[PDB]
């Protein structure tokens, strides 16, 4: 079965991922 | 007056027991081991004396707004209280006054850092790091002299130009303060 | 009393839409 | 390198009025000495009108001696940011 | 615990008078409209030096850790010491002219607030005359 | 290596010049 | 069909991919220059001495910050409420110390925010909208008008003006509460329950449509292709959402009415944001919270304390320690 | 019993005062009896004031509004803001109280028994909301009548009494203003002051020549303009730049009235010469300075050097200076040194406060000025415990300039709000889309795509 | 600080004239 | 002097008549035209005799 | 306080004030007697 994933899916989930290490960043390099 | 001037910053031969009376002084020259980014808090003003003719006159201050915390911008940025606390300085008044004052600390006794840590008051430790210094942990008074060479127009009120050598702000220690010369104008307005 | 006051002033105001109901005026 | 003002508790200014060093409210413990007398104090163990010299000699046991530059620099010796 | 004559004992000159359950809640309120502006919970808001303490009181030049005492600072207030006189800048009757809110304070309303300064600190304990340390 | 990694925050600014200017439009249908 | 008339062709056109609009010609240069400060200050603003006292904060990134420590730091106290542009500074490293690019950025930002919020009725005027997103949007910018200008404007100083910074903002949210009691501040309170009943509401009316989609797709693809934009039918059954919703608490505490509902969604956060927006622009002028601060007390007189006299010492532990230095008088007036 | 339901208005019930919008005579007395609700609060709130009034006590530390707008006036107060009678305040708080009667009585007859529609009895009384000249006309009726109004302040500073001046000689007193600024240069002046700090766009009016003199000129435009606005029509820049509705004018009157809920919030916060402090207590910069110079005095009175000594921070702890230069009071209360009352100008001179009037020159009046202005900050809770959050409950202080502040910001908000939505409004039901998208005439579907 | 002042003064009124003139230019008849 | 309160219990009491008697006739006639204006002209009277008998006490 | 010839009607102006608070409420008890139509 093929996986679909349009582009507004790879934007929020872009999104997702920068926010997130955006807020993680502080931490990880604490 | 007042309303017109909101110049407050700034400061406006001649021949038995003598006073100063409203002594100004409005001047930063940093040695490497500048710029005012204390916008105009930085003159003295309203100092009041005894000068003591001896054929030189003793001026001893006593009291007046005689220190101003100075912030210079190298870009590094130097604190200095810019002072002429218990200055004494000494010489028909045409004339230099060649003084010396102590500065203090910059910061008091009360003053607590970033980490609370002070001299009066604080943490003596640092607890932030409670299993781990010493120099920002204890701090370290400095009162270190300054000199000022005071060069006197002349009226009752005379006024000149004043040139003093301080140290910085040593951070109660913890770094090494820079050599400050504060070049400027002063007014002194003398009456018996 | 202060609340005698303030029940009879406060209940004469749906006194005035209690009359113009049993009267069918024009509420 | 200690801090001055701790290393001034251990001695006799922290044990009594250190009259070179305390802040001029720590003269209310006693009778008589607040305020007229305290700001004539600030301003070897201390003696003028002649009651006031009977107010320091009952309390001249009280009266210590020992000036440390932080705790009196700044104006400190009548306001040191120490309220209730 | 319960407001009682244990509390409602305090010295008048040495001699103690009892205070009444509505004595005390009076002068409470009498110390609430002309005097805890400055003097709330104790302390002395524009001087944190001289707080209402019954120690401080009772060290006061002449002793103010009476009602006979505190209505004469009422009357005549004084310095710690009792050198200066400063019915100028301290609210009394000698002050009626400048001090608006101590003008119908009688002799038997004033010995209520010189009963509610003595009476509170056996109530609330360091809190009177404490401060927000002991808040 | 601190900053120069928070400034992810010129990726997001670069998501937000893609997803407004580039986006599959909404097809009326 | 002089230039002018083509320049209002271009700024009310609603063929721009973003709409200009006549307060979009305040909006995006404001806010261009909002965001272009806010990113240099964010990155490279010296220490700014916020509290007056010649105790500069760190705020910038190269100044040993990260992004959930990093800040610019308001205007300096010494400037107060007054007005700090770059010409009233003598050097840039003057206006860098005073803490000026903060007043650079709140004023272009809430200038431009304003305008943001007519530019979003004069879409929904182009497009022949009802008008009120503009009004909605009015309860987040009253809350950036509270923190950056209105609680200033109490306090005196820019200084006290929320920091641009996620730590600088838990700054200004715990000296808050140490000296206006935010929480017993029943303005506040009502703002929780704006943006608690918003979260409620957001999760109850996304779930309710979610639970009530009709079957357009397989389980082998995604049930968001159910719905094809521009659509005429409704995607999801209102009857079985009220129906579910309906039976889940009782019958009439159901919005059956999409337009009731979405007038709900609409105003329970709307509403609860104005009046905490309300709370930090009246606690501006010193209006408190609620200070029940040794008020059961016993028949002795001695204070039972309760849970907001442990609030109280919460709020005694910030506020002794908020600007250690700062403060040179035992009351804390403003 | 036209407008009533909703099924011959389309306005619900919670909308229902908007189905009078085009029933002069029902919104006639939908607006008299409001003004009668307004002039009854301002009766009744006076007698309430005056009823639970204590005149040793002053007028801050009982929670009073209205009477310190009385006593502005120059009424039943003399030397520093003592009520010598209270029967001015009582006359205002009855006067108000049974004229609300008759406006109550001609709000009750033009809403619930009067012609629902002036447009057929009275031509001159009846007005379309579209009619642009007609709607002038009551807007120069209505300009010349607060022209009167803003004369009668004038009046009754330079006639009938005077105001109380702030900055009169010797403390407060009640002074006739018998010399108004009638210079426009200073008049119009404070409208080109920035409202910044040191500034403080027309909230920094501090002497009571430019108040009557200001409402010579407001009270001389008014009337100018309200024969201006009788004996024109709109021009034609104007009525393309408006929308001639009844909601729109609402809207427009709603966002003018935003505008002077958040000036006077700012007047009652930061001016002291119209809002005198005797009356509404000090400002929160005249506290912060109160609390400065409280502490500047018990210093120097045990002998401190106030001008040599220093904080905790390198600054003065009393006497620092300001950015500009000028000596003033040190500690946080530097963010308040534009601040000018009449118990700290004998202290400055002309480089701030001279520190050679802070030495011998401090008079008794002002430590009690500043020990009172201290503890009566406009600090507060909201069941007015005063103080801050952290104290305890013995004072029951909080400043009317908190309440008024806070209240004309509440009110001014939620008008910048009711502007918002009215405007809006307005606009939509002027072009016909504040009911809905047309479905068969939807404007998107007609508009092009974007991407 | 003399030459910035202006600059910014200048762009301020032209947007703001802008902002003003705009509204001015008949925005009652911009509606669908 | 409590005659004085003998018009002013006779217009606490009035308005409390008045209060409820004209919302009531003006949303119910002729009687009621006859008892509104005889009463609100009495109401203007005795505003005006307590206008003036405080004056005298 | 109040002139002296007023203190019997004292009670009446300690809820004097509430009366326009109550104009609002009587809105919603004249709407409720029409059924809010
Ligand atoms: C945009 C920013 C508006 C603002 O900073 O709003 C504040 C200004 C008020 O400005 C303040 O006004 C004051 C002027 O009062 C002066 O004049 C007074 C006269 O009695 C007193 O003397 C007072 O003590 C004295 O300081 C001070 O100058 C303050 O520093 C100054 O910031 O409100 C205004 O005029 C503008 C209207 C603001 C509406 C609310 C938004
Ligand atoms: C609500 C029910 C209630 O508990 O009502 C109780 C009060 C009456 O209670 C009395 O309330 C008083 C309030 O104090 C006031 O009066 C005191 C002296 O009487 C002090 O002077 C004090 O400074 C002043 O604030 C006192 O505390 C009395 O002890 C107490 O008996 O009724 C009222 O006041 C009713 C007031 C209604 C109108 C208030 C509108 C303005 C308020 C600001 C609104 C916007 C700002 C945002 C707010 C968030
Ligand atoms: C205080 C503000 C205020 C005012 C002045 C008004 C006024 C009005 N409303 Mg509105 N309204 C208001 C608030 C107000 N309303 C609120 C808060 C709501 C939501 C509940 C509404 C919802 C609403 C609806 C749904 C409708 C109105 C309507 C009306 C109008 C006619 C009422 C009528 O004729 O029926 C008769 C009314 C009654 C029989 C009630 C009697 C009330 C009396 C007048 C109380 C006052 C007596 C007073 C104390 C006496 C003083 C004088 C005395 C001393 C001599 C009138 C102009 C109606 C309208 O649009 O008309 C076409 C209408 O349909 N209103
Ligand atoms: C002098 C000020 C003023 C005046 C005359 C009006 C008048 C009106 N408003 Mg507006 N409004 C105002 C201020 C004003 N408003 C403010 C300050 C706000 C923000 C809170 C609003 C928010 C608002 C909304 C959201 C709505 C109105 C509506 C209305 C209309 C019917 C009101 C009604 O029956 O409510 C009756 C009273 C209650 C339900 C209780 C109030 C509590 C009427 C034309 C309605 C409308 O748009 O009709 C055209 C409407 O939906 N107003
Ligand atoms: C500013 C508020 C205001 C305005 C513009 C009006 C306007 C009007 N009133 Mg009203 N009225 C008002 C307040 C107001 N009134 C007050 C406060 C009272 C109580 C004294 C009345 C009692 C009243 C009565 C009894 C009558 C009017 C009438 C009128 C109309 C004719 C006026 C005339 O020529 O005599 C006009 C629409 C008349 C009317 O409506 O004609 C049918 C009329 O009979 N008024
Ligand atoms: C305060 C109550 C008030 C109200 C609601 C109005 C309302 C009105 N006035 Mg009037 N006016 C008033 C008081 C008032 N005026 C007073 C007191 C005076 C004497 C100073 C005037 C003198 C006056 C003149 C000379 C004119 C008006 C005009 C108008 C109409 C257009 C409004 C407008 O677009 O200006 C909003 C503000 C602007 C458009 C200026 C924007 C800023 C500019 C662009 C800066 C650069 C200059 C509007 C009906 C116009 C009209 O149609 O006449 C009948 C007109 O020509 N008024
Ligand atoms: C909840 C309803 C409410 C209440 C109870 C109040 C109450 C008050 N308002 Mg507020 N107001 C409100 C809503 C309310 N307002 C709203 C919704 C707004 C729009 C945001 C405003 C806008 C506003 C402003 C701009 C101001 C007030 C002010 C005031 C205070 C004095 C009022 C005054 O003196 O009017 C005055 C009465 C008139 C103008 C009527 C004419 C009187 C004539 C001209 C007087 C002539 C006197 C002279 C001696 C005559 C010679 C004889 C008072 C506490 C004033 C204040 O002091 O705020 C701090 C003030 O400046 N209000
Ligand atoms: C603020 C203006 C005050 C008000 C109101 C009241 N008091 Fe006061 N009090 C105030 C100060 C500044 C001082 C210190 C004075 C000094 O000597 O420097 C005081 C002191 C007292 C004392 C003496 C406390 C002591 O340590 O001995 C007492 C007993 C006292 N005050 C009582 C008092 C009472 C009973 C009041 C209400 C009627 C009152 N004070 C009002 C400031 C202020
Ligand atoms: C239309 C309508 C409405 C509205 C209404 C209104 C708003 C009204 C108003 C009304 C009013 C506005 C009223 C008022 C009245 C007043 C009065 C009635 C008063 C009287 C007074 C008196 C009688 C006084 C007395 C006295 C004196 C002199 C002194 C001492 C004290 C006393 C108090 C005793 C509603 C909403 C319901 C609904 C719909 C319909
Ligand atoms: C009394 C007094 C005084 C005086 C004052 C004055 C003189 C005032 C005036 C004032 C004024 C004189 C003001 C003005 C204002 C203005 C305004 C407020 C405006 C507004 C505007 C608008 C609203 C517009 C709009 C628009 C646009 C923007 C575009 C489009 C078109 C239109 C038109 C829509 C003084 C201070 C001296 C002192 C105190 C007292
Ligand atoms: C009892 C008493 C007294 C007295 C009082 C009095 C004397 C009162 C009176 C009062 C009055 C005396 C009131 C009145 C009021 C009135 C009014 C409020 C009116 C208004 C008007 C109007 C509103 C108008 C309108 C119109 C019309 C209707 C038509 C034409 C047009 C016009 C618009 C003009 C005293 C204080 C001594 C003491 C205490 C007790
Ligand atoms: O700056 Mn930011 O926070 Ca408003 O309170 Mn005062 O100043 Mn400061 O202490 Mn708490």
């Amino acid at each position: 079965q093929p996986v679909e994933l349009n582009r507004t899916s790879l934007y929020l989930g872009l999104l997702l991922i920068l926010v997130l290490a955006l807020l993680f960043s502080s931490y990880f390099f604490n | 007056t007042y309303d017109d001037i909101v110049l407050a910053n700034k400061c406006p031969a001649y021949p038995q027991t003598y006073r100063i009376a409203r002594l100004c002084l409005q001047p930063f020259l940093v040695k490497e081991e500048t710029k005012l980014v204390t916008r105009e808090t930085t003159s003295l003003d309203q100092i009041q004396g005894e000068l003591k003719v001896n054929g030189s006159l003793t001026f001893v201050e006593e009291d007046g707004i005689d220190f101003q915390p100075v912030t210079v911008q190298m870009g590094e940025r130097i604190p200095l209280l810019f002072t002429v606390k218990n200055l004494v300085a000494s010489t028909s008044i045409t004339t230099d006054f060649k003084g010396e004052f102590n500065v203090p600390s910059y910061r008091t006794a009360n003053f607590l850092d970033p980490k609370g840590r002070g001299l009066a008051s604080g943490y003596d430790s640092a607890i932030a790091l409670p299993q781990a210094l010493a120099r920002a942990n204890v701090k370290r008074f400095s009162l270190t002299k300054g000199q000022i060479s005071l060069n006197v127009k002349v009226d009752g009120e005379i006024a000149g130009t004043f040139e003093s050598e301080q140290l910085s702000d040593d951070d109660m220690g913890a770094h090494e303060p820079h050599e400050v010369k504060i070049q400027g104008v002063f007014y002194a307005s003398i009456e018996p | 009393a202060q609340l005698t006051m303030i029940a009879m002033i406060g209940i004469a105001g749906p006194m005035i839409i209690f009359l113009l109901a049993v009267r069918r005026g024009n509420l | 390198l200690v801090n001055v003002v701790d290393e001034k508790l251990g001695t006799a200014y922290g044990e009594k009025i250190d009259l070179n060093n305390t802040n001029i409210a720590a003269f209310i413990q006693y009778r008589g000495l607040y305020p007229t007398l305290a700001k004539l104090i600030v301003k070897s163990v201390v003696l003028l009108t002649e009651r006031q010299k009977q107010i320091l000699r009952e309390n001249l046991e009280h009266f210590t001696v020992t000036v440390e530059t932080a705790l009196v620099e700044g104006g400190d010796r009548y306001n040191n940011g120490l309220y209730k | 615990a319960e407001l009682t004559p244990e509390v409602l004992t305090v010295p008048l000159n040495g001699k103690t008078i009892t205070l009444t359950e509505k004595q005390y809640l009076e002068g409470k309120r009498l110390f609430q409209y002309a005097c805890a502006s400055c003097h709330v919970g104790g302390i002395t808001k524009t001087n944190p030096s001289l707080d209402l303490r019954t120690e401080t009181l009772a060290l006061a030049t002449p002793p103010r850790d009476n009602i006979e005492g505190l209505v004469d600072y009422m009357k005549n207030p004084t310095t710690y010491d009792g050198e200066q006189e400063i019915a100028e800048v301290h609210p009394s009757l000698r002050s009626a002219d400048i001090f608006p809110k101590m003008r119908n304070l009688t002799e038997k309303d004033l010995v209520a607030i010189a009963g509610h300064i003595l009476v509170e600190p056996k109530i609330l304990g360091d809190k009177w005359g404490g401060g927000k340390v002991y808040y | 290596m601190e900053t120069i990694t928070y400034v992810i925050f010129a990726c997001i600014i670069a998501l937000f010049f893609f997803a407004i200017f580039f986006r599959e439009p909404p097809r009326i249908t | 069909a002089n230039l002018w008339e083509r320049f209002c062709n271009w700024v009310t056109s609603t063929d721009n991919r973003l709409y200009v609009g006549w307060f979009g010609v305040i909006m995006i240069p404001t806010l261009l220059a909002a965001t272009i400060c806010f990113v240099i200050a964010f990155i490279a603003a010296p220490p700014v001495d916020i509290d007056g006292i010649r105790e500069p904060v760190s705020g910038s990134l190269l100044y040993g910050n990260n992004i959930i420590t990093g800040a610019v730091v308001p205007s300096s106290n010494a400037i107060g409420l007054h007005f700090y542009p770059i010409w009233e500074a003598a050097s840039l490293d003057e206006w860098l110390y005073n803490g000026g690019p903060y007043q650079l950025i709140i004023f272009h930002f809430l200038l431009g925010a304003s305008c943001y919020m007519g530019r979003q009725w004069e879409l929904s005027y182009r497009l022949g909208m009802r008008p009120w997103i503009c009004v909605a949007y009015s309860a987040p910018l009253a809350s950036a008008f509270a923190v950056f200008l209105i609680y200033p404007i109490g306090q005196g100083s820019f200084s006290d003006g929320m920091p641009l910074g996620i730590s600088g903002t838990f700054n200004f949210m715990i000296v808050f509460q140490a000296e206006h009691n935010i929480l017993m501040h029943p303005f506040h309170q009502l703002g929780v329950a704006g943006v608690f009943g918003g979260a409620l509401f957001c999760a109850m009316h996304g779930s309710l449509v979610t639970s009530s989609l009709i079957r357009e797709t397989t389980e082998t693809e995604s049930a968001n292709y159910g719905y094809k934009f521009g659509q005429e039918e409704e995607t999801y059954n209102i009857v079985a959402a009220h129906g579910y919703f309906g039976r889940l608490i009782f019958q009439y505490a159901s919005f059956n009415n999409s337009r009731s509902l979405h007038f709900f969604l609409a105003a329970w956060p709307v509403v609860g944001v104005w009046f905490a927006a309300l709370g930090i622009s009246t606690m501006a002028f010193n209006l408190n919270g609620f200070n029940f601060n040794h008020s059961v007390i016993d028949a002795k007189g001695n204070v039972i304390n309760t849970w907001a006299d442990i609030i109280n010492r919460a709020n005694l532990g910030m506020e002794v320690m908020h600007e250690r230095n700062a403060h040179n008088f035992p009351l804390d007036l403003a | 019993a036209t407008n009533r339901d909703q099924e011959s208005s389309g306005f619900a019930w919670w909308a229902g005062n908007a189905r009078l919008i085009n029933l002069s005579g029902k919104l006639l007395g939908a607006h008299v009896a409001h003004a009668g609700l307004i002039v009854f609060w301002a009766g009744a709130m006076t007698l309430f004031e005056l009823a639970h009034f204590i005149p040793e006590k002053p007028m801050y530390e009982q929670g009073l509004i209205l009477i310190p707008h009385i006593a502005t006036l120059g009424w039943g107060v003399g030397p520093g803001g003592e009520v010598v009678d209270t029967f001015p305040f009582f006359v205002v708080g009855v006067v108000h109280l049974i004229s609300s009667a008759v406006l109550g009585f001609g709000g009750v007859y033009h809403a619930i028994r009067g012609p629902e529609t002036l447009e057929e009895y009275s031509s001159f009384f009846g007005y379309d909301w579209k009619d642009k000249n007609k709607m002038t006309t009551i807007l120069g009726f209505h300009l010349i009548v607060l022209g009167i109004g803003a004369l009668l302040l004038v009046a009754k500073a330079m006639f009938f009494g005077g105001l109380y001046d702030t900055w009169a000689p010797g403390g407060g007193d009640v002074r006739v203003i018998t010399n108004p600024t009638l210079d426009p240069r200073v008049i119009f002046g404070y409208l080109l002051k920035s409202p910044f700090g040191g500034e403080g766009w027309i909230v920094s009016v501090n002497n009571l020549e430019d108040v009557v003199g200001g409402h010579i000129w407001i009270g001389l435009i008014c009337i100018a303009g309200g024969i201006w606005h009788i004996l024109t029509t709109p021009f034609g820049w104007a009525r393309r730049a408006f929308i001639w509705s009844g909601e729109a004018y609402l809207s427009y009157s709603l966002g003018a009235l935003s505008m002077m809920g958040f000036i006077a919030t700012c007047f009652v916060w930061f001016n002291n010469t119209v809002y005198p402090s005797e009356f509404y207590g000090p400002t929160g910069p005249e506290a912060s300075q109160a609390q400065a110079m409280t502490f500047l005095i018990r210093d120097q009175k045990l002998g401190a050097n106030v001008g040599s000594a220093q904080g905790p921070t390198g600054l003065g702890k009393y006497l620092m200076r300001s950015p500009t230069g000028e000596i003033i009071f040190g500690g946080e209360t530097m963010r308040f040194w534009d601040f000018r009352g009449p118990w700290l100008e004998p202290l400055r001179g002309p480089n701030g406060l001279d520190l050679n009037k802070i030495k011998n020159d401090i008079q008794p009046w002002q430590e009690r000025r500043a020990a009172e202005y201290m503890t009566h900050a406009p600090l507060g809770s909201l069941n007015s415990v005063g103080g801050v959050a952290t104290e305890i409950n013995s004072v029951n202080f909080v400043s009317p300039r908190s309440w008024l502040a806070t209240s004309h910001f509440v009110l001014a908000f939620f008008f910048l709000v009711g502007h918002l939505w009215h405007a809006g409004r307005a606009r939509a039901a002027a072009a016909g889309f504040e009911k809905g998208i047309d479905r068969e005439s939807e404007p998107v579907l007609s508009m092009p795509s974007l991407d | 600080m003399e030459t910035l002042k202006i600059t910014v003064y200048i762009v301020v009124t032209f947007f703001v004239l802008l902002f003003v003139f705009g509204f001015l230019s008949g925005d009652p008849a911009r509606n669908p | 002097t409590i005659l004085f309160q003998l018009a002013l219990a006779a217009l606490v009491i009035l308005s409390f008549v008045m209060v409820i008697g004209v919302p009531v006739a003006y949303a119910s006639w002729d009687r009621s035209k006859q008892l509104i204006f005889l009463g609100s002209g009495l109401w203007i009277a005795l505003v005006l005799v307590v206008g003036v008998l405080n004056f005298f006490v | 306080k109040l002139p002296e010839a007023y203190a019997i009607f004292d009670p009446l102006v300690d809820v004097l004030p509430v009366i326009p608070v109550l104009f609002l409420a009587l809105a919603f008890v004249w709407q409720a007697a029409v059924g809010f139509r």
